[PDB]
């Protein structure tokens, strides 16, 4: 669910700045990609493609794809390492069907473990064994995991 | 504010005849009391204004019912009463929030659109990149940049 | 408050760590919370460390590199205000710190007075003018951090709301090098710095010299006198898989 | 014979457009832009951009994209700040009057790109 | 950012294993896919109002 | 026989490749010129557009050899043949 | 692989005076002329409700 | 009306050589520059054929349905007749 | 059953499917003049045949005693034809040539070669084709010591 | 050498990119002439599924 | 419950079920109305939605007491095949072609091993013919549903129709809005067993179709497949391999050859060369290269 327009306004009469009324080719709108296909002034080639509905449409539909692509990529705290079949772990020994294949498959259901196998993200430091096996100096250090059966504050003492 | 075009003037009759569309919208008149509780006032005219818009779209799709006929104008005369009432209160509150707003605008140095006065700073309508190069209604030219109302320091 | 004589105590606490953060989910009570400690603390007269919202510092206006320190930046706007108000909140305990490494050659114009108390140096460093005072909070800043680090006999809570940024990339890149090589001209420079942009590799959290002070004393064991009672914010926009323009109204 | 004429001044007009300064294409009315030139923006434009906006004669297009790859106030620095107007940022440099975008020489087609 | 593509052949590695880009190369040479050199990496747009 | 796209036709884009230089002699086909090797002639073919890199025109790019200007204004008064 | 260089230059000349020298090559475009009727000689033009396409 | 299907079919100096021309500057010549077989010789020539240095240095007849361009000059090459009138 | 059976060990059965159109004029265009091009519009247009294979009737033994499609090479066949395989189904419409005789030979072979290259998992891991992991950049506990 | 996806909304914005301005072209939407001129040769159902 | 879900998910759900639309095996060696061996689809054509349905109700009784009758003689032709029979040597050598077997070597399949192979698969055969002459018996006309898969077969499944409307000119007056629209249904044939006395007689019913109303037919039949490994053989990858520049644009025609590739199965011999040097050299066994070479000694 995502609340940001999508589609474009229709062409009518000129607008004005009015309340509950924006002109229709303003700097506020799309946040300001829309001075590409504006007229200052209140060739034919070049006049006729601002105009056109098709035309505006498509023009929004592609900023918003950038839109989509940008914070589908900020999201990525991740990234992809071809990693062979063998010093991978046991959750990846089974046979992965590609995007759009099969049913979304869960990861394990036997460990009680139901979740999508293509968004299992790996920390870096559980793999330096596989990753970094010519250096040898662990140049990653281990990760500080918190005990949860110690009586720390959470748990009144 | 990012609008900063040349403006058109509307009569307040015909904002407040837009009703729940634009002048009694819920998300505006909840955004309205943000700016009255954030600087420690009460929000009275805004509450009674919507305490009367509330009720007047409860019944907004009953007919009326035919007058038949009275001897004396008294309950036409006094549904006019009423009717006269509810409009100075939103009246009242469409010119408390062009009041505030702009004194708000005052305090935290952000320029208005173009025409627009601000009492602290610019009494005349403060014009800024108009298509048209000089004052539209105190036939001055405009220099380049705009004008400066504020300090320079954030 | 008294930490020398409750030192197992709040060890157990922690768990053997430095000090807490406090995560949940948008809008619950995290820097509600964090507001609270430095009311318990300050009324206890315990000098305090309070970053009210870090994305003055990683998603500040601008960022500097640091003048003393090599391969280091700064967030200089969000030192001078961090600078004058830790002054004047613990201005009844920083008159009593004593400065015990601080070079006293510090640079000083006439009718000022070189620093002799950390309440002083903090002085020295944000009240200043424009633009002297943006290499002075550098300056400033590294050796406040130097003083904190040494001093093991006086309890120093540092409450930080939004470890979260602290813990990841500022939103600052790095420059490119073209704007620090040098060009004759630009039609024949084999660059293209005015006629495309790009996406430089985006600078950490701990390049900062705030936060490599922060860093120093929370990964080095010689400290057993800071708690780091800090918190996360999740502040951030919705995205929900697709994404049009958000309305400025 | 004054069209092959014409041709030739309009793209002569086109090229001391491309080789005179401009005026600043930021507007010194909104953040961060609006801060004094001993803090904030001017100070980085001041020791590391100084000959890069120079060099450009600051046109609105490559003194945004320096901006850009400048990397130490972005990304907010195009998007969060106002800049001025296509028609006046076209400007030339000493303008101080919003008469001179109507004062330039309308014979030419340079389709709004003459000083 | 930019950057330069990257491949390690199975000879290199400690463990050999088959690479994706000489999977998409036999994927390829049997379907006979054309690979456009001058195709750019951050133009990667989803049609959002079908997908 | 194969249908649908140009894909599908391997033997005949062979078939007639081989067929379009069987006939052709290198002779003719010496003539045709692209468009920039045409533009050449042209006192000036190459500026800069106004969309990327309009800032990168110098005035050692304009034929100033083949034209008179004004002393006053500074625009063209006349053409050389 | 097998066609760089020279033999690809001079084999888009060569492929171009072959396109160029077959007079009647029809390079038009289909809508150009898409909006013929059969039935009678009213002319409509595609794309606007003076012509349906299917019938 | 559709966008841009009209069966009928300007000076700009920055869009010189990118309005009313080829997209790309390594394309070749078009059809109407070039002659394809044995002719008795045209009446006309079409309005886009470019014209070239061979146009002003020879100068024998310019035919463009009319138009008889008896003017000479080296600003015209590397654009078609479309512009020229 | 339909089709070729081979005895030999260097060659394996697959059981598949075929699905095709056959479809043809009764009302209109049953016979005239036009019929000709009619019914060939319609064989044309009904070129496709889907051929369709399981990959659980892929993993039987060979003549030489090793199974013919094993775990790894299933892995490559999955990333061979990304979007043909789907629902544990390996399908492949052919759409080539004109008539269905030809698209049924032009089916077999890329059967048979896209099965061929997925045979080269059983020759050694180097063959075997790599699990792509999404991992972490460095936490913010090892970006602490930067 | 090839980019990455971007992650800021102005590097989106101030890149070369130009903008649609003739007609769009699909390459099999195009014997469809205009979605009003949607053509269809043999009147199937939209839900035929081929075997 | 409730559902909620990460939206990541449900994006990739909604994706993948419409991809794998017509990913489904039909023919699936299996219980009944799911099972079959041949599926045959008609799907009847018309302009008028009663006219396609009271079709539908004349072509599924006539392939009905079709259907019945072709299952009846292939039920009398394999309850005589389970009363007992020899095995084809053709069929004992089918089992006994393989060099390895499961157990290791040469598995040894006797007459009696072969037989049960195909009495397994004729009890298969008897409860997949009852399925369907079960079915045949029950759509009785004071009871009939022929719209299920369990009560009647064949059994008829629904179709949405092609509609598509114009909107012209009535005059720029006034727009008028008619639609052309036909109406389907598929009839869905299942029979465990592949008979061409039954493809003949549904290619027939062309023939005496209604009044406007045409059909088209689906075929999904089971065909084995060889996949040759001396024609199409599994290779090392070469020393010096393919890049981008053999997958150029005009690439498919100029660079590759068609599958397969032509592999010499002639030789000459040499000066100095045996029976098993050539071997070596060719890398099979000595006696392999005498077996297809048995006229010279
Ligand atoms: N007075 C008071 N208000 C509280 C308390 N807890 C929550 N609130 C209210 O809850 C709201 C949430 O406060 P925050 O702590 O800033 O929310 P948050 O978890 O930090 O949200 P993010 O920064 O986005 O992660 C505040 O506006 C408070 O009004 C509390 O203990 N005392
Ligand atoms: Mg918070």
């Amino acid at each position: 669910v995502s609340t940001g327009e999508f589609d474009h306004p229709p062409f009518q009469f000129r607008q004005r700045h009015t309340f509950n009324t924006t002109p229709l080719h303003d700097a506020n709108r799309f946040g300001g990609r829309t001075a590409y296909l504006r007229e200052i002034g209140p060739k034919k080639q070049g006049r006729r493609f601002k105009k056109d509905p098709r035309t505006v449409q498509f023009n929004v539909d592609v900023w918003c794809a950038q839109q989509t692509l940008r914070k589908r990529w900020k999201q990525r705290d991740w990234e992809v390492i071809e990693i062979p079949f063998r010093l991978v772990p046991r959750e990846q020994q089974r046979v992965i069907p590609e995007l759009y294949t099969d049913i979304p498959q869960m990861t394990d259901p036997a460990r009680n473990d139901f979740s999508n196998i293509r968004n299992k993200v790996y920390d870096r430091e559980e793999l330096q064994g596989v990753l970094f096996p010519a250096a040898g100096a662990m140049l990653y250090p281990p990760l500080q995991r918190v005990d949860k059966q110690a009586m720390t504050l959470d748990k009144y003492l | 504010n990012t609008f900063l075009t040349s403006s058109v003037a509307t009569p307040p009759i015909s904002v407040i005849r837009t009703g729940p569309k634009w002048w009694a919208h819920p998300e505006r008149m909840v955004r309205q009391k943000l700016m009255y509780f954030t600087l420690g006032v009460d929000q009275l005219p805004l509450r009674r204004t919507a305490v009367i818009q509330r009720d007047l779209q409860r019944f907004h799709m009953c007919k009326p019912p035919p007058r038949v006929g009275d001897s004396t104008g008294y309950k036409r005369s006094r549904a006019a009463q009423l009717n006269t009432w509810y409009r100075r209160i939103q009246y009242q509150e469409y010119h408390m929030q062009h009041l505030f707003t702009r004194h708000v605008w005052g305090l935290l140095r952000v320029y208005p659109g173009n025409t627009t006065k601000i009492q602290g700073k610019a009494d005349d309508g403060y014009v800024g990149y108009d298509s048209v190069p000089f004052h539209r209604y105190n036939r001055a030219p405009l220099p380049f940049p705009a004008r400066e109302l504020y300090e320079r320091r954030k | 408050q008294h930490w020398h004589t409750k030192r197992s105590v709040l060890s157990s606490l922690t768990n053997g760590r430095t000090g807490f953060i406090v995560d949940g989910p948008t809008g619950c009570g995290k820097s509600a919370l964090m507001c609270q400690v430095v009311h318990f603390a300050r009324s206890r007269n315990i000098v305090t460390l309070y970053v009210p919202d870090a994305k003055v510092w990683t998603h500040g206006e601008w960022c500097w590199p640091s003048t003393i320190l090599p391969g280091f930046f700064d967030a200089p706007d969000a030192a001078r205000s961090f600078l004058k108000y830790f002054a004047v909140a613990n201005r009844a305990t920083l008159t009593s710190w004593k400065l015990r490494c601080t070079p006293k050659d510090l640079p000083t114009e006439q009718g000022e007075r070189q620093p002799q108390n950390l309440y002083e140096l903090c002085e020295w460093g944000h009240r200043a003018v424009a633009p002297a005072s943006i290499d002075r909070q550098s300056v400033c800043v590294k050796f406040l951090m130097d003083e904190l680090s040494e001093e093991k006999k006086l309890p120093v809570v540092i409450v930080v709301d939004g470890w979260n940024l602290f813990s990841h990339e500022t939103h600052f890149r790095y420059p490119h090098p073209d704007f620090l090589r040098g060009l004759a001209s630009f039609n024949e420079s084999s660059t293209d710095i005015d006629l495309y942009p790009q996406e430089l590799p985006r600078i950490p959290a701990s390049r900062l010299s705030f936060v490599r002070g922060l860093n120093k004393m929370i990964l080095s064991g010689d400290d057993p006198n800071k708690f780091f009672i800090t918190c996360t914010t999740r502040d951030f926009k919705p995205f929900d898989g697709i994404s049009g323009f958000p309305n400025v109204e | 014979l004054d069209r092959h004429r014409a041709l030739a001044d309009s793209l002569r007009a086109y090229v001391e457009f491309s080789t005179s300064k401009r005026v600043e294409p930021w507007d010194a009315r909104f953040k961060p832009f609006d801060r004094i030139e001993k803090d904030g923006v001017y100070v980085l434009m001041r020791y590391m951009m100084e000959e890069k906006l120079q060099l450009c004669n600051y046109h609105h297009r490559p003194v945004k994209r320096l901006f850009c790859n400048i990397g130490l106030m972005g990304p907010q620095i195009t998007t969060k700040a106002r800049w001025k107007p296509y028609r006046f940022a076209t400007n030339p440099a000493g303008t101080s009057k919003a008469e001179r975008m109507y004062q330039r020489d309308k014979t030419v087609y340079t389709h709004g790109h003459n000083d | 950012g930019v950057h330069r593509v990257g491949y390690t052949h199975p000879s290199t590695l400690p463990v050999p294993c088959a690479q994706r880009w000489d999977l998409r190369l036999a994927r390829a040479r049997i379907f006979q896919e054309y690979i456009e050199e001058k195709a750019p990496g951050a133009w990667q747009l989803e049609d959002e109002r079908s997908m | 026989s194969p249908h649908g796209y140009i894909r599908h036709f391997e033997n005949e884009v062979r078939d007639l490749l081989q067929y379009v230089d069987g006939v052709t002699p290198w002779k003719q086909a010496q003539k045709i010129r692209t468009y920039w090797e045409v533009r050449s002639h042209h006192p000036m073919p190459q500026f800069n557009r106004p969309e990327v890199a309009m800032h990168r025109n110098t005035v050692g790019l304009l034929p100033a050899h083949m034209w008179e200007t004004d002393k006053k204004t500074g625009k063209v008064k006349s053409v050389k043949d | 692989k097998t066609v760089v260089g020279t033999h690809q230059k001079m084999l888009q000349r060569k492929v171009t005076c072959f396109q160029y020298n077959q007079y009647g090559l029809f390079k038009t475009p289909y809508y150009r002329l898409a909006n013929v009727d059969r039935y009678h000689a009213v002319q409509g033009v595609a794309g606007t409700r003076e012509w349906v396409p299917y019938v | 009306y559709p966008f841009l299907r009209r069966p009928h079919i300007n000076p700009s100096a920055p869009y010189f050589w990118s309005f009313m021309t080829a997209k790309s500057q390594m394309a070749f010549l078009p059809e109407e520059n070039y002659i394809t077989g044995d002719w008795t010789g045209k009446f006309f020539v079409s309005k886009r054929q470019v014209y070239t240095l061979q146009h002003a240095t020879s100068g024998a007849k310019v035919r463009v349905k009319i138009f008889e361009f008896n003017s000479p000059s080296r600003w015209n090459i590397g654009k078609e007749m479309n512009t020229l009138t | 059953r339909i089709g070729p059976i081979g005895l030999e060990p260097h060659q394996f059965n697959v059981p598949a499917e075929l699905g095709f159109v056959e479809q043809y004029d009764n009302l209109q265009y049953k016979r005239y003049d036009w019929q000709g091009w009619y019914q060939r519009m319609l064989d044309v247009h009904n070129r496709n045949v889907s051929l369709r294979c399981r990959i659980c009737d892929l993993q039987r033994l060979d003549g030489n005693g090793v199974q013919f499609v094993d775990m790894q090479t299933e892995r490559r066949l999955r990333i061979l034809a990304q979007h043909r395989v789907g629902m544990g189904v390996l399908k492949l419409d052919a759409d080539k040539y004109e008539d269905q005789a030809d698209n049924v030979t032009f089916g077999t072979t890329k059967l048979s070669e896209l099965l061929a290259d997925a045979r080269k998992a059983q020759l050694g891991e180097e063959y075997w084709p790599s699990v792509e992991l999404k991992v972490r950049k460095p936490s913010g506990q090892s970006k602490a010591h930067y | 050498v090839d980019q990455t996806p971007f992650e800021e909304d102005q590097t989106w914005l101030l890149h070369s990119i130009p903008v649609q301005q003739l007609e769009m072209h699909h390459h099999e939407k195009d014997l469809q002439d205009l979605p009003f001129i949607n053509h269809e040769q043999f009147p199937r159902s939209l839900e035929w599924n081929a075997p | 419950f409730p559902f909620q879900w990460k939206t990541e998910d449900w994006y990739e759900y909604e994706v993948a079920k419409v991809r794998n639309r017509r990913f489904v095996f039909e023919n699936t060696e299996e219980d009944g109305i799911r099972g079959s061996e041949v599926t045959y689809k008609i799907v009847l054509e018309g302009f008028w939605d009663h006219h396609v349905m009271k079709l539908a109700e004349d072509v599924c009784m006539f392939l009905k007491d079709v259907g019945r009758q072709i299952v009846e003689e292939k039920l009398v032709a394999v309850r005589r095949l389970l009363q007992g029979g020899a095995v084809d040597p053709e069929l004992l050598a089918a089992f006994n072609c393989a060099r390895a077997g499961p157990f290791g070597g040469l598995d040894e399949y006797d007459k009696e091993e072969v037989a049960n192979f195909l009495r397994s698969d004729l009890r298969r055969l008897e409860e997949q013919c009852l399925s369907v002459i079960n079915r045949c018996n029950v759509p009785v006309p004071g009871a009939t549903n022929i719209y299920d898969p369990h009560t009647s077969w064949p059994h008829v499944e629904k179709l949405e129709p092609w509609v598509r409307m114009a909107e012209f000119w009535t005059s720029e007056m006034s727009t008028a809005h008619y639609e052309f629209r036909k109406f389907f249904r598929v009839i869905i044939c299942k029979l465990p067993f592949q008979s061409t006395e039954f493809e003949k007689r549904m290619y027939d019913i062309r023939h005496w179709l209604h009044r406007q109303t045409s059909c088209e037919f689906h075929t999904i039949y089971r065909r084995n497949v060889i996949h040759d490994s001396a024609v199409f053989p599994t290779e090392h990858d070469p020393a010096t391999p393919t890049t981008h520049e053999h997958h150029r644009m005009f690439s498919f025609a100029l660079d590759w050859q068609s599958a397969p590739v032509n592999r010499l199965s002639t030789d000459t011999v040499h000066e100095g060369e045996s029976w098993d040097a050539v071997a070596q050299r060719l890398g099979c066994s000595v006696g392999e290269l005498k077996d297809a070479n048995a006229e010279r000694e």
